RNA sequence: GUGGUAAAGGAUGUGGCGCCGCGAAGACAGCCAGGAGGUUGGCUUAGAAGCAGCCAUCCUUUAAAGAGUGCGUAAUAGCU
């Protein structure tokens, strides 16, 4: 365990010169009654001011940690050595503390998410790995113990699965699943090639959250705004002087509807109204929709010249592309070993990537 | 509830039995005028209450609306109104008790059985308890 | 025969701490030759063990302050026993610790060399009253006595 | 200019009856002095010092001063 220990300590490390700097040019700022005089100001001062202590507890703690250990832990078997090393088991327990401050911060990591599986290139052979895939990540939550509610299936051609979608439930079940976007290349014998030979292949995988909803709100009176007059066409001296064309403007938006097909000014209005709803609902439902195609702006690439990481069962052998890393079990990959995958490569970069994007540049 | 139907209008002559004592509660509420008390109104004065002392003690209901509100969706004369549009009330005559409170200080009673007394129709009153029973 | 300027309360671990905040802002914005500053601080604390002390702080005319040490506030001493560092939520409904009106007793005398309070009988339920209104009741057997 | 024709609801308009408490051992008002100590009540909060929100009922100097009325500062002190 020495190896992911000093890993630990190197994520704490850059952490520390980074935020050592930027802490004390925040500290001489907070002493001055001018900078307070300035109420707004202050409060993002006091914040900064703040993440020094999630910043400092790491690098003290863990730094005693590591030097403490190197000592009575080089050689013995039996007597003072085995007395600290279960020291170090609560300073086990003190590395999640940290695991947990660096997957959390997502948008909405917490809840439960919503993956699914497309095939792409490769015909018939790359949607039998779509399920292949549809086991791993199922199989995956079972271990991180996880209720999966699976969605929509649908079996293809010849081998099973033109497209699938699940439920992953429990919690942090997006933040977890979140780095997981993005094609997959899958290389192999193919098991439907009559000459056997390698073959690429790419599925693709995507996951999002859950919320709500927004519709009668905006028939609220104060919005919109009805106006009366006389009909047009047929009527006689009713049409004449009897009002009962009727148009309500929503002015949020300008969208508006107009009606006089009856002769009741009370039952255009009330048919205008029912009307500017299901379109005002539609723009409101587009714009829904309109974000999640931003959220496809977050990532939404073509389908085999680009890739996330790579399975290849012949050489045994998985690469994450993201991150260099590699191993050469994608038997056990392709069965839920992706809590060390994730948790590490995944988080450390899409955080790392993000954090210091915003941070230098953002 | 299950009763059946529209019911007749009738009308309040005397608020005879329009009242009552306070039951419950350290204090109450008390109708100085007859009037049909709306199942909104009722809510409207009970949440009110509430809402001034969270976290509170105990509020009770005297009153319970059980007549029906025909009204007619702007028409004529055929049938007798599809009503409840409104849905329902009950019938308060000058001396009924409405809502007791309990659990709490003067300044409590006072401040909240007032607030509700802005929500209904009516001209009322709050009563201590003076100690005319029974 | 002695210029002041402006009272200062602040409270803080004896022997340990350093300019950070809300310690910056007050000597901060206000100034400090901590150099011989600190100095008298570490002497008052130097055979001192640590605690909440709540030094009545109080500028000089000079810019300096009155650096009077006193003893750590009631919630302190009672954390002492239960072995927390803090008080119960809510006063009333929980109670994170049951103590003795013992207790109460010698932590007590350690808080009248600054306390006004006369005798320690008054100052018994001064600390019985804190531990009180902060979650935390007692037991007694004496009391009393009378006829 | 009510009378010479409106409602919830409001207000030190004015008159009359009634109950309660204060005061010549000096009341109400105004006006001079303190108005305090652990305390900075406990809990949350970036902060939460009688004084955002949550929970609540100590004693001491005294003839007197609330774990606090309202303003106010980022939080104080402040004035009350
Ligand atoms: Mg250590
Ligand atoms: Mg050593
Ligand atoms: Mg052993
Ligand atoms: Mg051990
Ligand atoms: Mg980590
Ligand atoms: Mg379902
Ligand atoms: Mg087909
Ligand atoms: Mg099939
Ligand atoms: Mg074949
Ligand atoms: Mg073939
Ligand atoms: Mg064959
Ligand atoms: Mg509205
Ligand atoms: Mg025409
Ligand atoms: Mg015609
Ligand atoms: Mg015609
Ligand atoms: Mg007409
Ligand atoms: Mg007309
Ligand atoms: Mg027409
Ligand atoms: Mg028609
Ligand atoms: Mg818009
Ligand atoms: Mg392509
Ligand atoms: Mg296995
Ligand atoms: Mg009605
Ligand atoms: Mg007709
Ligand atoms: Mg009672
Ligand atoms: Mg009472
Ligand atoms: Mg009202
Ligand atoms: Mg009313
Ligand atoms: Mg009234
Ligand atoms: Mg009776
Ligand atoms: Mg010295
Ligand atoms: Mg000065
Ligand atoms: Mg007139
Ligand atoms: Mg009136
Ligand atoms: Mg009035
Ligand atoms: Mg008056
Ligand atoms: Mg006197
Ligand atoms: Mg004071
Ligand atoms: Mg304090
Ligand atoms: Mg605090
Ligand atoms: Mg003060
Ligand atoms: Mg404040
Ligand atoms: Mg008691
Ligand atoms: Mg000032
Ligand atoms: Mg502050
Ligand atoms: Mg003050």
């Amino acid at each position: 365990n020495a190896s992911r220990n000093a890993w630990k300590a190197s994520g704490g490390i850059f952490d520390i010169p980074q935020k050592e700097t930027r802490l004390k040019e925040l500290e001489r700022r907070l002493e001055d009654p001018s900078l307070w005089n300035d109420p707004e100001a202050a409060r993002k001062v006091s914040q900064e001011a703040a993440r020094l202590r999630r910043t400092v507890d790491t690098f003290r703690s863990l730094e005693s940690d590591l030097q403490g250990l190197l000592e009575l832990m080089e050689e013995l078997p039996a007597e003072e050595r085995e007395a600290l090393k279960p020291e170090l088991e609560e300073a086990a327990k003190k590395l999640d503390e940290l695991y947990h401050q660096t997957l959390l911060n997502f948008p909405h990591a917490e809840k439960n998410a919503i993956l699914t599986i497309q095939p792409g290139a490769g015909g018939t052979e790359a949607c039998d790995w779509a399920e292949m895939l549809l086991r791993m990540y199922t199989r995956f939550a079972e271990r991180q113990g996880f209720q999966v509610e699976v969605v929509d299936l649908t079996p293809g051609p010849e081998a099973g699965i033109d497209y699938a979608q699940i439920l992953v439930k429990g919690e942090n079940a997006y933040g977890l699943l979140s780095p997981e976007a993005g094609v997959h290349r899958l290389v192999r014998p193919s098991p439907f090639d009559a000459s056997g030979r390698r073959h690429t292949s790419f599925a693709g995988v995507e996951v999002i959250p859950e919320v709500d909803e927004e519709v009668e709100v905006v028939l609220k009176p104060e919005e919109l705004r009805i106006d009366v007059m006389r009909a047009s066409g047929p009527g006689g001296q009713g049409v004449n002087t009897t009002d009962s064309a009727v148009r309500v403007v929503h002015l949020p938006t300008g969208i508006t509807v107009t009606c006089q097909t009856t002769r009741s000014q009370i039952k255009n209005k009330e048919l205008a109204l029912k009307i500017l709803k299901a379109r005002l609902y539609e723009l409101e439902r587009k714009k829904r929709e309109e974000e999640l195609k931003a959220l496809r702006g977050e990532v939404r690439p073509i389908e085999w010249g680009s890739q996330i990481r790579s399975y290849v069962l012949d050489k045994n052998y998985v690469k994450d592309h993201r991150t260099g890393l590699m191993r050469h079990d994608p038997e056990n990959v392709l069965d839920g070993d992706l809590m060390d995958l994730i948790w590490a490569g995944l988080e450390w970069k899409a955080g790392r990537r993000q954090g210091t994007e915003e941070v230098e540049a953002e | 509830r299950m009763k059946y139907r529209k019911q007749q209008r009738g009308r309040l002559k005397g608020a005879t039995k329009g009242g009552d004592y306070v039951a419950f509660g350290d204090f109450g509420l008390v109708a100085l005028e007859p009037a049909w008390i709306t199942a909104q109104q009722i809510e409207a004065a009970r949440v009110a209450m509430v809402r001034h002392f969270r976290r509170g003690g105990k509020i009770f209901i005297r009153i319970f609306p059980d007549k029906p509100y025909t009204k007619k969706p702007l028409e004529v004369r055929m049938g007798k109104g599809k009503g409840n549009v409104e849905g329902y009330v009950a019938v308060v005559k000058p001396g009924r008790v409405m809502f007791e409170v309990a659990g709490v200080t003067e300044e409590q009673a006072m401040e909240a059985l007032r607030i509700a007394g802005h929500k209904l129709p009516i001209k009322t009153k709050i009563v201590r308890r003076d100690a005319y029973d029974e | 025969m002695k210029k002041v300027v402006a009272v200062v309360k602040l409270q803080l671990p004896a022997g340990k701490a350093t300019p950070a905040p809300p310690v910056g802002p007050a000597l901060g914005q206000h100034g400090a030759n901590i150099m011989e500053f600190v100095k008298a601080f570490n002497a008052a604390t130097a055979n001192m063990g640590d605690a909440i002390v709540p030094v009545e702080i109080t500028i000089y005319a000079d810019r300096s302050f009155t650096f009077v040490t006193k003893t750590p506030p009631a919630s302190y001493l009672i954390r002492k026993a239960a072995g927390l560092e803090k008080g119960a939520h809510k006063p009333g409904r929980e109670k994170v610790g049951r103590i003795t009106w013992e207790q109460v007793l010698e932590i007590a005398k350690q808080k009248m060399p600054d306390l006004n309070t006369t005798d320690l009988e008054a100052a018994a339920r001064m600390i019985a009253g804190s531990a009180r209104s902060m979650g935390v009741e007692v037991v007694g057997a004496p009391e009393v006595k009378d006829a």
